[PDB]
């Protein structure tokens, strides 16, 4: 998603 | 011996008004030694020197409002008293044996569960709760091929499709449905359930969950009459002329029934307690600044300013009783305004953050901007460790934490093994510990400093009802002095938690209002709690145990990862402007950008030593005697031993006892230190400090570092090992003894044949474990979902939060209990989730506008035309849609409909990147890397004129190798020089070992490679004719050309000669010889 | 007569101005860019031309030289190309030939540098790396020490220097679009002339870079020049015609060939072009590279080497023997060429024509 390192 | 920077000696006062040190006993002598008089101060000691009531007949029941019905109708299935009175479980409508054909009609819920006299039993039709009427004595029946056709259920008419009602007494007549927009009369309930506009705030639960009724349509505001009209009773906005006018229009004389003398003046009536106030018709009491009104509207209590809003002084604060104090912490000087504090220490601070590629050197100001190290992997997460000036980070690309001291020397990796995806770290430089978390494994671990001793310290769920459970862990900081680690969490249920640093005592701290925690953080002085969300845009601080929580941002953050606390600013890193912020530690005031970044800044840290306050050690200089780890107990006011991740913990009247239990896969070191695993051993590398990992009577290694060796010499991958599979010749990771006693990681569940498989799939309906001890009924029936995952009846184990998805989970619609999900028991979380329009679905407020059908029915994708993007850190997409600013330009179709990447101006390269031919930046160790990088090899350009990094060979081709793979017997250069000019490795003069060909250039080969039709080693040594003159092949399929080569396979019957005289595409063999006429 | 060298993408066509009639020449080649010539430097009779090539994707450019009849006509003939060895070009946009000695110029345009190297690109050292963009076509003149090159990028400068990579000046900055393709004119006071793809028009300047004029207008998107004899030579990139006039622009545009777009330049094959008769004046002295320079000659070393402590002369860097050239088909007067067991070129002479290559009858 939009907050995957 | 010297006092710390700043601060003084560990007995000494130091007065806050100018940090000089004053003599401990000084304090509280009744003298103000200290220049402001800070050695006085208000905690220090004191000195001493019918016939009746509801009642018309013994024999007829009596309703609750007083009524009088005959008593032999109770509980036949109809409310004959109004108020549920004869039906009152209470009135005993329970526990009785409802009598022929009053049947009990099983069945939990009481309205539905009335023993109505049924005498239509079995004749083909559903009467109550389940119809299990039709299932208690009665026949089968043949459907007609118009109605409906319930398989379990009774054949009804298609009226009772999608209609939000049972029928087939399983819902069988709505599983699969959906439903039409409920019309402009009908309101639609959360759940689906579309209500005439009869029943909205009727005081009535019609829809199932109580949203008819919420309070947001059920408020009504009444008048209020502002200034220059007054309100009298109930909103009469009458002029303030009519006040005590002696005409009663103010409802009945709300004003005239009083307006007498002060009534103040006397306690009498008033009895106020600090101030009076009376005024037309009436007084009010009233309290002194410091004092709250408290509930009862009579007296004042005193405000706890500190508790209450820290915001008031910056660091410190003391309650008194109507008014505050504010303190410095110890190494602080207070300002003259009597609020502000300063850094006493002469040294100064500056930020450390994690860029991609690089650890950076910031200054608070925003002045200098410096490399501290370059060409990393990717580097997640970092810390400090003030006490040896070593640096601690994270590497998510090669899966390793690293150290090195401030000035860039003994740079050295501590942990490479069993190490998933790390997601943030801390170093407890008291005890002298790191703490980490992986989200795989989903585990809180800690370590020696130095990476001996691991363990595992926290795991499953944390609380009493698993409802918060480790999914996707994030951000960890300490708090030493109370013996805490505290961690966020961004999963379903996000939410922050807390344990002390031996695995006891976990709890949860915030769990509402929070959707995406990337970072946390404590400021030291205050002990204030501080994080931020990335989805709600907030930056909140609370108290230590999650209450008395306040705003700094309010949404106006685009996306926060990392934050961090230096005197009374915070600077924080946003992914979506690639930025790092600072401003004040309160409200936010003073924003200041302090620097961009090509890539997104992860972590920060501001470098300091008071950043890590000094305290005593309570393992100090004997580790409490512990032989293992020596963990601070919960509280910080003592120690606990414990043992490593594969000790037995064994504890004794005053010892404890660990000892190794490894399983047959692992090697314990002599000196019983460790564990290790099997393929470690005997490779060379010394894992082990006593030296048990290398003997001299150790069999000659084959295999590269990492690989497992079978005996007879192969190598395979370490998963390979007991997975029931024959992968070696011999099968070597077959045998018995490896697997008698083998075992996996917690993540992983074990088969009967001894192949460990995910826990997910376990009961999957599918065979895995090729025994199919997965799918045998007698474990996928008595097994136990873990902690967090909610079970089917079917044995599957689902996540908790897949319960009312709606879509099926389990198979057997286990997952959807449609009585349950509909009730105000799985409503959504308001103000954080989005509501669909038609199902019961609560999806991700995110997930709204996203490409993507999530509730379903596309009504989160509907309307996506209004939604507005973030005012700074959005772009907006040609269909309205709003994607991160960084995925601009990124060189992705993200939008969906290339609306990023229509006009994109190339990037610039960073200090570790080298520009493409075609404008494209890529890691300056893919530059001559043997592999096309940039598209079009324009990378492996020119470069016999360039020398490589420190630690790679060079191949006199100028591509660029590790140096550990040289000399290895294997061929890696392109031309084979990493072998060709390093000496033998035998003395009999050598140079590979006899069990693989050897060529002339020195790189060594399996036997079955001679003749094999390709140049494995670049000599082409195995391609001479005249060895597999005396070597034979394999008859059936190799081909034994005419002149003696054994040309095989694909390459038979291809477009060209391999043999050299075109017999491998002759046809004799390729057509037909016999086939089997 | 002259002849005219016309290289497409795919194959190379040869065009005599006065027989007025094409004639075959290399075929079966692929992403060519420009070509350049040396009138037989063995003097037997077959000049050898410089072709280069860019390619796509994973493989790399090239630069290949193939030899060419002097007489006048030739066909049938098996022409092979040899690779000079040259690696890691991106694409030679620009490329020139040093008859003066046994260098050769060429410009990869994609890695923004000059390099130069033996006729057969052994020892490979670049001129100068700094502040170019879009390295066009190179010119030299031996005569003066004088070489010339431009960008046609975001800054379109012409610039000239000595061979040996020092002294470099800009010569214009104003007025300028993006220059394509270069030329001198070695009889009129080595006057050079410049084009231009966006201005349209043609220029010539002294070498010193005074007295700029406009020469012709209007001229359809010129590419590359030739001055031969008192006429101008320039081919438009968009239609593929070629035009001439005169070199002083007091004449009309002539038409004499319509060529397919594929058509990249026009270079006039003939002796005079060059003036062959200037002496070297080197001493051959020097190690490895021999580079000239107004009024004398200057030592050079491979790339990225440095001459022995002390001395100016002698290169670190090994040397390599030269490269030798696959013999030719000199088969004249309508003969063909036939290879035997030993792979020599044993021409196969027609009727009446007899000797050996067919020379005569
Ligand atoms: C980069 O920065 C790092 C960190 O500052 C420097 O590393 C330090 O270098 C100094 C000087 O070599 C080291 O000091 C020496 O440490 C030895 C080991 O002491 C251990 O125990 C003490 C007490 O608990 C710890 O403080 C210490 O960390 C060790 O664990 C001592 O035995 C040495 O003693 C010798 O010198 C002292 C005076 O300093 C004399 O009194 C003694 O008689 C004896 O001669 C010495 O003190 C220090 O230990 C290093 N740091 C660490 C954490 O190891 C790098 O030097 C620096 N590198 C560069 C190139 O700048
Ligand atoms: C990695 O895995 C591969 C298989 O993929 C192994 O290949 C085997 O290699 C061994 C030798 O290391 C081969 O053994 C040879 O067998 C010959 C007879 O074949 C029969 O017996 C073997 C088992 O030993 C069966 O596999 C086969 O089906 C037949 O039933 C023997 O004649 C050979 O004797 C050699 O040594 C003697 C004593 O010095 C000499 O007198 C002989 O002249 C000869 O040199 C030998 O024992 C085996 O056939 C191979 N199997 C397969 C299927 O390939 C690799 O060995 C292993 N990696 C390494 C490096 O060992
Ligand atoms: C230069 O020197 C190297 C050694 O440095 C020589 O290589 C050795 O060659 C010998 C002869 O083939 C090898 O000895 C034989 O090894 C067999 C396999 O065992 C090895 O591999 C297993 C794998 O599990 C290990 O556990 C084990 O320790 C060995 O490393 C054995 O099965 C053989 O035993 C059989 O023969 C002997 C007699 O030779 C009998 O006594 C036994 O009962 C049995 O029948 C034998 O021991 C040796 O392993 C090789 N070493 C290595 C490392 O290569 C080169 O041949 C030599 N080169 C030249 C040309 O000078
Ligand atoms: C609301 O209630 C408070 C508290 O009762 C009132 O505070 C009072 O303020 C007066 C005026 O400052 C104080 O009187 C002063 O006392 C000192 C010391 O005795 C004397 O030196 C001065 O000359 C003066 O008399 C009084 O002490 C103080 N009350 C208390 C208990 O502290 C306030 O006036 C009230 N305000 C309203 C609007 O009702
Ligand atoms: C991050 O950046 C800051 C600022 O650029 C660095 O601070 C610098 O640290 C060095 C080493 O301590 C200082 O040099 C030393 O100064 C002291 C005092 O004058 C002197 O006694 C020593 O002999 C030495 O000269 C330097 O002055 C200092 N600069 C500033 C402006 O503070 C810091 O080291 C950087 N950290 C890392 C890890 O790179
Ligand atoms: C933990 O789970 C229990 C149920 O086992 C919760 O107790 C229920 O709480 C809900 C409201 O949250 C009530 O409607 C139920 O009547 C309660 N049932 C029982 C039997 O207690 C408990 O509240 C949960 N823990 C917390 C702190 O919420
Ligand atoms: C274990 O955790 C609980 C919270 O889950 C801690 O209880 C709090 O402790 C603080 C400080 O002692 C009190 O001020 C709070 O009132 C407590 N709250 C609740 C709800 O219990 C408890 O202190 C922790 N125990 C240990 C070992 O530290
Ligand atoms: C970041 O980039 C923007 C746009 O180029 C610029 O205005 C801003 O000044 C930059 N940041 C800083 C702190 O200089
Ligand atoms: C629910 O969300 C609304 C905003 O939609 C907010 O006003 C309210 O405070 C929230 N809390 C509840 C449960 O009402
Ligand atoms: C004095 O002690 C402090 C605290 O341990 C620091 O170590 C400081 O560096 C010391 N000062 C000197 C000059 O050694
Ligand atoms: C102080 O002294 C008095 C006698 O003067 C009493 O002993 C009193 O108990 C003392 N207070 C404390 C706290 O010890
Ligand atoms: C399920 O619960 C039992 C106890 O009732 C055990 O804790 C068991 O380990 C659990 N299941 C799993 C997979 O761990
Ligand atoms: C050689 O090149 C590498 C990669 O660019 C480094 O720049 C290195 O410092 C160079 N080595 C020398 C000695 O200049
Ligand atoms: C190669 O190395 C081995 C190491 O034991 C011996 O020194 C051997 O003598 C070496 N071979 C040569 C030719 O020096
Ligand atoms: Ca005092
Ligand atoms: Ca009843
Ligand atoms: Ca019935
Ligand atoms: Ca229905
Ligand atoms: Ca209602
Ligand atoms: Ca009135
Ligand atoms: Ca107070
Ligand atoms: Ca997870
Ligand atoms: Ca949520
Ligand atoms: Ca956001
Ligand atoms: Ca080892
Ligand atoms: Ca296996
Ligand atoms: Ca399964
Ligand atoms: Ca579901
Ligand atoms: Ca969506
Ligand atoms: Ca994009
Ligand atoms: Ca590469
Ligand atoms: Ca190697
Ligand atoms: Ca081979
Ligand atoms: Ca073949």
């Amino acid at each position: 998603x939009x907050n995957x390192x | 011996p010297t006092r710390p920077p700043g601060m003084c000696h560990l007995d000494e006062f130091q007065c806050q008004g100018d940090g000089t040190c004053i003599p401990n006993t000084w304090e509280c002598d009744g003298h103000p030694d200290c220049i402001h008089g800070s050695d006085e101060h208000t905690g220090c000691v004191p000195k001493t020197c019918g016939h009746s009531v509801n009642t018309c007949r013994a024999s007829q029941f009596q309703c609750d409002n007083g009524r009088c019905i005959s008593g032999n109708w109770v509980c036949d299935g109809d409310n004959d008293c109004g108020d549920m009175s004869d039906e009152d479980q209470r009135h005993h409508c329970e526990l009785q044996n409802c009598s022929s054909t009053q049947f009990t009609c099983v069945n939990s819920r009481p309205p539905n569960r009335r023993c109505i006299p049924q005498y239509w039993v079995c004749d083909g039709d559903a009467d109550c709760s389940d119809a299990l009427d039709e299932l208690q004595n009665c026949t089968m029946r043949t459907c007609s091929a118009g109605e409906f056709s319930c398989a379990n259920g009774r054949c009804v008419r298609q009226s009772f499709r999608c209609d939000r009602r049972n029928d087939c007494g399983d819902y069988s007549d709505e599983r699969g449905c959906s439903y039409p927009p409920c019309h402009a009369n009908q309101f639609t309930c959360q759940n689906g359930r579309c209500i005439p506009r009869f029943f909205v705030c009727d005081e009535d639960n019609d829809c199932g969950d109580g949203s008819d009724e919420q309070e947001h349509l059920c408020h009504t505001p009444e008048p209020t009459c502002p200034l220059h009209q007054f309100r009298c009773d109930n909103g009469h906005c009458i002029e303030m002329g009519r006040v005590c006018n002696h005409v009663d229009d103010c409802s009945d004389n709300s004003d005239e029934k009083g307006c007498g003398i002060n009534e103040c003046l006397d306690s009498s009536i008033s009895r106020c307690d600090h101030n009076c106030t009376d005024t037309i018709t009436s007084f009010y009491c009233s309290c002194l600044p410091g004092y709250k009104l408290m509930s009862d509207k009579r007296s004042c209590v005193d405000i706890d300013e500190c508790k209450e809003s820290p915001q008031l002084c910056s660091q410190k604060c003391e309650n008194v009783v109507g008014s505050y104090i504010c303190k410095c912490a110890p190494g602080y000087i207070r300002e003259p305004d009597g609020k502000s504090c300063r850094q006493n220490s002469n040294i100064e601070p500056y930020l450390i953050f994690s860029n991609r590629y690089y650890i950076r050197n910031l200054t608070t100001d925003g002045s200098s901007y410096s490399l501290i190290l370059q060409g990393l992997g990717n580097v997640v997460a970092l810390d400090f460790d003030r006490v040896e000036k070593r640096l601690y980070w994270i590497d998510a690309e090669k899966q390793i934490i690293e150290r090195m001291f401030l000035n860039k020397t003994n740079r050295e990796t501590i942990i490479n093994h069993r190490l998933r995806r790390a997601e943030s770290l801390a170093v407890d430089w008291v005890s002298r510990k790191l703490y980490w978390l992986d989200a795989i494994l989903d585990c809180l671990f800690v370590s020696d400093l130095e990476g001996r001793h691991r363990k595992m310290i926290a795991q499953h769920c944390v609380d009493a009802n698993n409802t918060f459970c480790f999914e996707h862990p994030r951000g960890i900081v300490l708090h030493p002095q109370r013996g805490h680690v505290y961690w966020a969490d961004w999963g379903v249920h996000a939410y922050i938690g807390r344990i002390g640093m031996d695995g006891t005592n976990k709890s949860v701290i915030i769990s509402t209002k929070i959707e995406w925690p990337n970072a946390i953080t404590i400021d030291y002085t205050n002990d204030l709690l501080y994080w931020a969300d990335a989805h709600l845009g907030y930056i909140e601080f609370s108290d230590l145990e999650g209450h008395h929580r306040h705003t700094v941002y309010d949404g106006s953050l685009p996306h926060p990862f990392a934050l961090t606390i230096f005197e009374d600013t915070v600077f924080w890193t946003d992914w979506n402007t690639r930025t790092v912020e600072k401003g004040n530690k309160y409200d936010g005031s003073g924003r200041v950008v302090l620097v961009n970044t090509t890539h997104k800044p992860f972590d920060i840290h501001v470098y300091h030593p008071y950043r890590q306050p000094i305290m005593s050690n309570p393992c100090g200089t004997n580790n409490g005697g512990c032989s293992h780890l020596c963990l601070i107990k919960a509280g910080g006011r003592g120690f606990t031993c414990a043992c490593p991740d594969d000790f037995q913990t064994v504890q004794l009247r005053d010892r404890t006892l660990c000892m190794p239990m490894c399983s047959s896969t692992q090697f314990l070191c002599g000196n019983n230190e460790k564990c290790i695993p099997i393929w470690w051993k005997c490779d060379g590398q010394k894992d082990c400090s006593d030296g048990s990992d290398e003997p001299d009577l150790c069999p000659h290694r084959f295999c590269r570092l990492g690989q497992f060796q079978c005996r007879d010499g192969n190598c395979t991958s370490p998963q390979a090992l007991c997975n029931a599979r024959q992968d070696c010749a011999d099968g070597s990771d077959e045998d018995r003894v490896l697997c008698e006693h083998h075992r996996c990681e917690s993540n992983e569940w074990q088969c009967a044949n001894k192949r460990c498989i995910p826990q997910s799939w376990q009961c999957d309906s599918v065979n895995d474990c090729l025994d199919n001890s997965d799918e045998d009924t007698s474990h996928c029936a008595s097994r136990t979902c873990r902690p967090g995952q909610f079970k089917c009846n079917n044995g599957r184990c689902i996540p908790q939060s897949w319960k009312c998805d709606v879509d099926n989970d389990c198979g057997d619609y286990s997952d959807e209990p449609i009585d349950e999900c509909t009730t105000a028991a799985y409503n959504c979380d308001n103000h954080t989730e989005f509501s669909c329009k038609t199902n019961y679905r609560c999806i991700p407020q995110w997930a709204v506008c996203n490409g993507f059908d999530d509730c379903r029915d596309n009504s989160d994708e509907q309307g996506c035309e209004s939604v507005p993007c973030h005012p700074s850190g959005d772009f907006r997409c040609a269909n309205h849609h709003c994607i991160p600013l960084r995925w601009k330009c990124d060189g992705t179709d993200d939008c969906g409909d290339n609306s990023d990447e229509e006009n994109c101006v190339p990037r610039e390269c960073s200090e570790s990147e080298f520009r493409c031919a075609d404008q494209q930046c890529i890691p300056s160790r893919w530059v001559c890397d043997q592999e096309n990088d940039c598209g079009d090899n324009s990378d492996e350009r020119d470069c016999e004129m360039k020398t490589c990094h420190p630690e790679h060979f060079q191949c006199t081709s100028g591509h660029c190798v590790p140096k550990a793979l040289a000399c290895d017997g294997r061929a890696d250069c392109l031309d084979a020089s990493d072998e060709s000019a390093c000496p033998t490795r035998f003395p009999n003069g050598t140079y590979c070992p006899a069990a693989m060909f050897e060529c002339k250039n020195h790189v060594c080969i399996q036997s079955f490679w001679i003749c094999d039709g390709e140049n494995d080693c670049v000599d082409g040594s195995d391609e001479e004719i005249h060895l597999c003159f005396n070597i034979p092949c394999e008859s059936p399929q190799r081909f034994r050309c005419d002149n003696s080569r054994c040309v095989y396979g694909h390459q038979l019957c291809n477009g060209v000669d391999d043999c050299g005289d075109g017999s491998d595409e002759k046809e004799e063999h390729c057509r037909k010889p016999t086939h089997k006429p």
